[PDB]
């Protein structure tokens, strides 16, 4: 997209050198090892290990002297970028996944209860953590079940209205 | 006898052969089966619209295939189109500097 | 004049034979030439995005000689 | 015939037909309408590929260029010549005798109603009588619809080894054969794009 | 039909349309809507039963 | 069974006559029967390959270490094959499509029908090589050209490939991790260990506890 | 005989000629199958013992036996066939090996049969 890399951007150095120019204003109204003193070098101290992180990543920087994601699964894999949005994807995918079949295994197994309704709101906890630790093998099993059928529910078991 | 002759001339006959000798019985017989125009399961006229009778001249012709003036009309328009883009592609050719080719 | 197509006829032959769409397009003729209002919302929703497109269009395309320095307009 | 992948169930809609070997994964053969017109379809493209791919080997080994450059002289401002005989036409002829011949054809053929004839007309197209006998007729269907197979992979393969490469088909079958483990579709830059 | 049967309603404008019930009872002297059916949801009104004709219920 | 992975847990039924089971799914992914037949050809595979693979890597390595060879090490083999191979790359990836999309198309033809690729016209003339056994992941045949399959440590010896097989398997990932973590060989980390086990073991390579994370690391040191 | 003595050999390979009771892997179970490679077996020994108009009245008739046979003699020709075809191997693998040829390699062995053979050359043994 006709960017540059931050590790060599001008408006990227520039923005560390503006950042840490501004806390170290901040730094020379405290003596020395004062807790504000201590508070500012830790900020400062932590600016400049971002700065670098951002520039060892390898991330993009525009014109602003800012990083800018690359999102098509191509050009990250090609180029270097797959940790900003891919991967991201992957594992935000993966704990959804786990989140979801732990809900829906949870809800199915409170339907053969004698009262499904109290373990809704009063929460049978023992099984609840057991299911949310299955949850973690959940796209085999979501798998087997869109293969088998029982997934989904068929269409002449569920409601609608007068069309 | 020049190339405007020849192109337009050439395509308004090939179009006319084409229509009376090859595509006439495709067309007589897509005609057939849509039809006249309808509105609630009847034809136009039939609904109300005097406007919509079926003009006259257009089926007897005297032609022993059956063609109307109307496909010849329809037949040499389809003819003088093709023949007038073939002039003005060629035109287009033929002037220096146009070249509409992908190489 | 004898020629040209019947627009019912068309609706009528468009259904896939798979039967994915069902019935296809049929009866769809006197269901839109009946209704002024299927009418009116066909109507509305292309001039609308007609309107749209001429939005689009005259911004970055600008059809008139001294339009594109003319800001406010 | 046989089964295109062995152990596998094949449909049903496909046992008996000439050439069936049971591929039709996608199932669009489930409608038998657009089965026979499939049928028919698959006849055309095969016997129009066995014309084309034999037209575009043989006019090669006869010296008169690859299938690529057999129309540029319509764009290059040259002139058609067959077999170096010069050929008294333009491209706008060209265009006019070929749509009003194939077209006649086509219109004749879109007539018939009965649908072995659509696929297997037979008469004054069978003049040397294969057709008398069945036993005959029907292995040789198999044999039409194999080598009209063949010829259509070829035709698709003149086609795509000429956009990856830009040589003809004979000068890639020596390519090929000058250096088979460095001269094939994956070592260009262009079938496999990631290397 | 039999008592505590499960049975799928078939009226459209019902809120169980599509869904199982339980027979309660059946009147037996001829009345339009004899087959009381108890559900396990409530519907927008809080109800819980409802009384169907035999067509508008299907045994499962 | 073959044990109880969990001494005192309650072992899942659909377990207990698997070969090489010890009860162990705590996730539930082989309560389906299907899918119980999928993982354990899919463990199987697993297992042949990793088993082939150590095998490839530890015996040149040990050879290695002995004075034997002096073969490339693992890591590293891919680059200097690659410039002695007649075959470029790209052809080299091409033939392997082709040769695995067969060859497993015909494996997983079999696992969907059982004694499919053995019967007649299935194959080109050579559907006896692949008849099967109508045992799950134990094609025979071709694969079996002893026939110790049909002998009377057969059971025993199902058992000894799956768990030479998750040995296999669990060797093969240590080699990629410790390749990744020390930077070097198999055979030398598993010198360095023997020199000072309490010094040379993963709490000290600086990737598998990671700094950030673990703050008593550069606390807790003389 | 038996190819392997003690070992029990299938039933559809007994009446064969030239039958030492060798299949393994179960390719001639079928009639089918049994019958073509008969046909195979036959036209390789011959082949290799000598080493489209013919081969296609080769299966131009609809018998059995003429397609191979056109009961010592057969055991003879079936014994005397497969050490040809081995042979022709053995030709193509040792001028693959050591790039000499078939006759002057047999002297080589002659002359020196413990240092020169298989075993020795960088090839048949990396
Ligand atoms: C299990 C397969 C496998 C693994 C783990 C490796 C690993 C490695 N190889 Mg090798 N290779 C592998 C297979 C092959 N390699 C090569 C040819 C080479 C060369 C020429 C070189 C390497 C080098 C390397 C190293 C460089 C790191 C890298 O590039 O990441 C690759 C990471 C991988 C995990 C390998 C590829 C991904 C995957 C395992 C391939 C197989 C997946 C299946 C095909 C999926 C099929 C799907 C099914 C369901 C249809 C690394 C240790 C090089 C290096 O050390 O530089 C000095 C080096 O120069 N490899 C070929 C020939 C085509 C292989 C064939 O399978
Ligand atoms: C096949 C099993 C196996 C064996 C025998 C070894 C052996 C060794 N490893 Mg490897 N390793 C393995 C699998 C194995 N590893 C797996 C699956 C991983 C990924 C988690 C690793 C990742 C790894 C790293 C990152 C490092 C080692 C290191 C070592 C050394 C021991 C010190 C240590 O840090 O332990 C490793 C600690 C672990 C917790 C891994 C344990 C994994 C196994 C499967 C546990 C089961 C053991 C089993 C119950 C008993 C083994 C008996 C044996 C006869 C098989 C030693 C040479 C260090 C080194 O290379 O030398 C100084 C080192 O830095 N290992
Ligand atoms: C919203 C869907 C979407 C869109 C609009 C694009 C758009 C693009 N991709 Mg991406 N892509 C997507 C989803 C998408 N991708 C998904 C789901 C995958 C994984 C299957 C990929 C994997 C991918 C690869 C592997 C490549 C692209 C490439 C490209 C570019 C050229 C593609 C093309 O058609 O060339 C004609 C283009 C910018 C190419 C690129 O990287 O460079 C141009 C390329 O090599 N894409
Ligand atoms: C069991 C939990 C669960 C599951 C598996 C689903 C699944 C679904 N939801 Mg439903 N949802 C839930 C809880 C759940 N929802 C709750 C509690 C609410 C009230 C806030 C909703 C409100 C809701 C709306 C308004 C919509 C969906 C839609 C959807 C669908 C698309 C995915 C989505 O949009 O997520 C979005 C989910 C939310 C915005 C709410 C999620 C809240 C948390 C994260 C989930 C609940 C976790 C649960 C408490 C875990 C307990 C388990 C434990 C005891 C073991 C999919 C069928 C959409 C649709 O129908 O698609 C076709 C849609 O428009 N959901
Ligand atoms: C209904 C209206 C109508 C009718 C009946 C015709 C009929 C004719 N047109 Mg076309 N014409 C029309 C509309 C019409 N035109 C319009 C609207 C335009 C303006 C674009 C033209 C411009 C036009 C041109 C420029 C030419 C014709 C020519 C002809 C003649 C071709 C006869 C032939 O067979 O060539 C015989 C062909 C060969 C012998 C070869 C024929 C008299 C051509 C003609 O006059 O000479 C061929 C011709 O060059 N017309
Ligand atoms: C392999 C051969 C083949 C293929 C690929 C097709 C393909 C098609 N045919 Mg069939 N056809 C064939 C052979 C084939 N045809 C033959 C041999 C004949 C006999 C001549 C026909 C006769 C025929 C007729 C008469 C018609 C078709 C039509 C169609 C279309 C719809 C079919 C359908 O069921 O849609 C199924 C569609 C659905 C079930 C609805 C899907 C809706 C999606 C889910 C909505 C998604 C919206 C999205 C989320 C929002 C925007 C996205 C955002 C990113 C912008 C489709 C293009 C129809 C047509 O469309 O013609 C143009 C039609 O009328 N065909
Ligand atoms: C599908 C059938 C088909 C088509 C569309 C073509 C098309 C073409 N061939 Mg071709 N041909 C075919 C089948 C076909 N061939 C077969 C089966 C053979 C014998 C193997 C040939 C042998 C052949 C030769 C030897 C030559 C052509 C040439 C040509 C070109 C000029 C045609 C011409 O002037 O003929 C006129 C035909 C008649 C008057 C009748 C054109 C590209 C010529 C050339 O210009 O391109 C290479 C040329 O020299 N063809
Ligand atoms: C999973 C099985 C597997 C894989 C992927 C490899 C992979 C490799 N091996 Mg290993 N190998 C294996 C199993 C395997 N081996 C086993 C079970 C052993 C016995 C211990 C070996 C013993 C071995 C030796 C002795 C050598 C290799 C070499 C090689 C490399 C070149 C192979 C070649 O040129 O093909 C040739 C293809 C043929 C069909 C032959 C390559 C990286 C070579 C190497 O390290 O560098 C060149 C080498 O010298 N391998
Ligand atoms: C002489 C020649 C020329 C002419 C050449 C001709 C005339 C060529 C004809 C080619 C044809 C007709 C190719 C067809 C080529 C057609 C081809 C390749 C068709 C491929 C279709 C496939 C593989 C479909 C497979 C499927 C099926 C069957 C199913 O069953 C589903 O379920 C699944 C699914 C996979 C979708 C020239 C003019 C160029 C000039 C040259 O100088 C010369
Ligand atoms: C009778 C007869 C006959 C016939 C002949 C004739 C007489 C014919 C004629 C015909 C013709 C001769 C026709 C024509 C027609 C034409 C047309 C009808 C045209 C039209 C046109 C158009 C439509 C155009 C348009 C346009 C324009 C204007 C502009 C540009 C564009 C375009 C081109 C589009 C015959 C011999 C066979 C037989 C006997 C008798
Ligand atoms: C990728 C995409 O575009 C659509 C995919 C979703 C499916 C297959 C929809 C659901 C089916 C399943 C198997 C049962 C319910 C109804 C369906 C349509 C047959």
């Amino acid at each position: 997209s006709g960017l540059t890399p931050c590790s060599e951007s001008k408006g990227f150095a520039k923005r560390q050198k503006n950042e840490i120019k501004a806390l170290t204003k901040r730094l020379k109204q405290y003596e020395e090892g004062s807790a504000p003193s201590l508070a500012l070098k830790a900020t400062i101290e932590r600016t400049e290990k971002r700065f670098a992180n951002y520039g060892n990543a390898g991330l993009l920087c525009g014109t602003d002297g800012l990083p800018h994601l690359i999102s098509d699964p191509g050009l990250a894999l090609r180029f270097g970028h797959a940790g900003e949005t891919l991967i991201p994807t992957v594992g935000f995918l993966y704990i959804a996944g786990w989140i979801g079949t732990a809900g829906r295994d949870y809800l199915i197994a409170s339907k053969g209860e004698a009262k499904p309704r109290e373990k809704e709101y009063i929460i049978d906890v023992p099984l609840a953590l057991k299911i949310s630790a299955q949850g973690a093998g959940w796209p085999f099993r979501v798998i087997r079940e869109l293969q088998k059928g029982t997934l989904l529910e068929k269409d002449s078991n569920i409601t609608v209205s007068p069309r | 006898l020049s190339d405007t002759n020849l192109v337009i001339g050439g395509a308004t006959v090939a179009s006319l052969a084409l229509g009376r000798f090859v595509f006439l019985g495709f067309q007589r017989d897509n005609a057939k089966k849509q039809g006249l125009p309808q509105q609630n399961g009847q034809s136009n006229v039939e609904a109300g619209d005097r406007l919509a009778e079926e003009a006259s001249f257009a089926l007897k012709t005297n032609d022993p295939a059956g063609f109307n003036l109307v496909d010849v009309m329809a037949w040499g328009a389809i003819g003088h189109a093709l023949g007038y883009f073939i002039l003005a592609t060629t035109s287009l050719n033929n002037t220096p500097g146009f070249d509409p080719k992908p190489f | 004049f004898g020629i040209g197509h019947t627009m019912q006829e068309i609706l009528d032959a468009h259904t896939p034979p798979g039967g994915g769409l069902g019935a296809g397009h049929k009866g769809l003729f006197d269901t839109v030439n009946n209704s002024l209002h299927f009418q009116l919302g066909l109507a509305l929703a292309s001039v609308g995005t007609i309107t749209s497109l001429v939005a689009q269009h005259m911004y970055s395309l600008p059809p008139y000689a001294f339009l594109a320095q003319d800001f406010t307009t | 015939a046989g089964n295109w992948l062995p152990g596998s169930d094949t449909p049903a809609y496909l046992d008996g037909l000439p050439g069936s070997f049971g591929f039709d994964p996608f199932g669009l053969g489930s409608t038998p309408a657009n089965l026979q017109r499939f049928q028919e379809a698959e006849l055309v493209h095969s016997r129009w590929a066995m014309a084309g791919v034999a037209g575009a080997l043989g006019a090669e080994l006869l010296g008169q260029g690859d299938w690529y450059q057999a129309p540029l002289w319509a764009v290059n401002g040259g002139a058609p010549t067959y077999l170096g005989i010069p050929v008294p036409f333009n491209l706008s002829t060209l265009l006019a005798i070929e749509f009003v011949a194939i077209a006649g054809a086509e219109a004749q053929r879109n007539a018939e109603p009965d649908a072995e004839k659509r696929k297997y007309p037979g008469g004054a197209f069978d003049p040397l009588g294969f057709s008398k006998d069945s036993k005959v007729l029907e292995e040789n269907k198999l044999k039409e619809l194999k080598n009209g197979r063949l010829a259509m992979l070829a035709f698709v393969g003149f086609i795509a080894q000429h956009a990856a490469t830009g040589k003809g088909p004979l000068e890639a079958l020596k390519l090929h054969l000058a250096d088979p483990w460095g001269a094939n579709f994956a070592t260009n830059g262009v079938s496999i794009p990631y290397l | 039909r039999l008592w505590c049967v499960q049975v799928k309603v078939l009226r459209p404008e019902s809120y169980w349309f599509n869904e199982v019930g339980k027979v309660v009872s059946v009147d037996q002297s001829g009345i339009r809507y004899p087959v009381v059916v108890r559900f396990p949801t409530v519907n927008y009104a809080g109800v819980s039963t409802n009384n169907y004709s035999l067509e508008e219920v299907q045994e499962v | 069974k073959a044990g109880n992975w969990l001494p005192g847990s309650k072992t899942p039924a659909y377990l207990e006559d698997l070969p090489g089971s010890y009860g162990f799914d705590p996730l539930k992914l082989g309560e389906d029967p299907a899918s119980l037949k999928w993982y354990v050809q899919s463990e199987l595979v697993h297992s042949r390959f990793a088993m082939a693979a150590v095998a490839g890597i530890l015996i040149p390595e040990v050879l290695k270490a002995f004075g034997a060879v002096n073969l490339p090490v693992w890591y590293e083999a891919g680059k200097y094959a690659q410039e002695s191979s007649p075959i470029p790359f790209n052809t080299l990836i091409a033939l392997e499509i082709f040769a695995f999309n067969f060859v497993e198309i015909k494996r997983w033809q079999d696992f969907k029908k059982p004694g499919s690729q053995g019967e007649e016209g299935s194959f080109v003339g050579l559907e006896g090589f692949f008849k099967g056994t109508g045992e799950n992941g134990y094609p025979g045949g071709v694969f079996d050209p002893l026939g110790l399959s049909k002998g009377p440590g057969y059971e025993a010896m199902k058992l000894r490939e799956i768990k030479n097989g998750r040995l296999a398997m669990l060797a093969f990932i240590g080699f990629a991790s410790q390749y990744l973590a020390t930077g070097k060989g198999p055979i030398e980390n598993l010198l360095d260990h023997l020199s000072n086990p309490l010094a040379n073991n993963f709490t000290t390579n600086g990737t598998s506890l990671p700094a950030q994370a673990h703050p008593l690391l550069s606390v807790l040191k003389p």
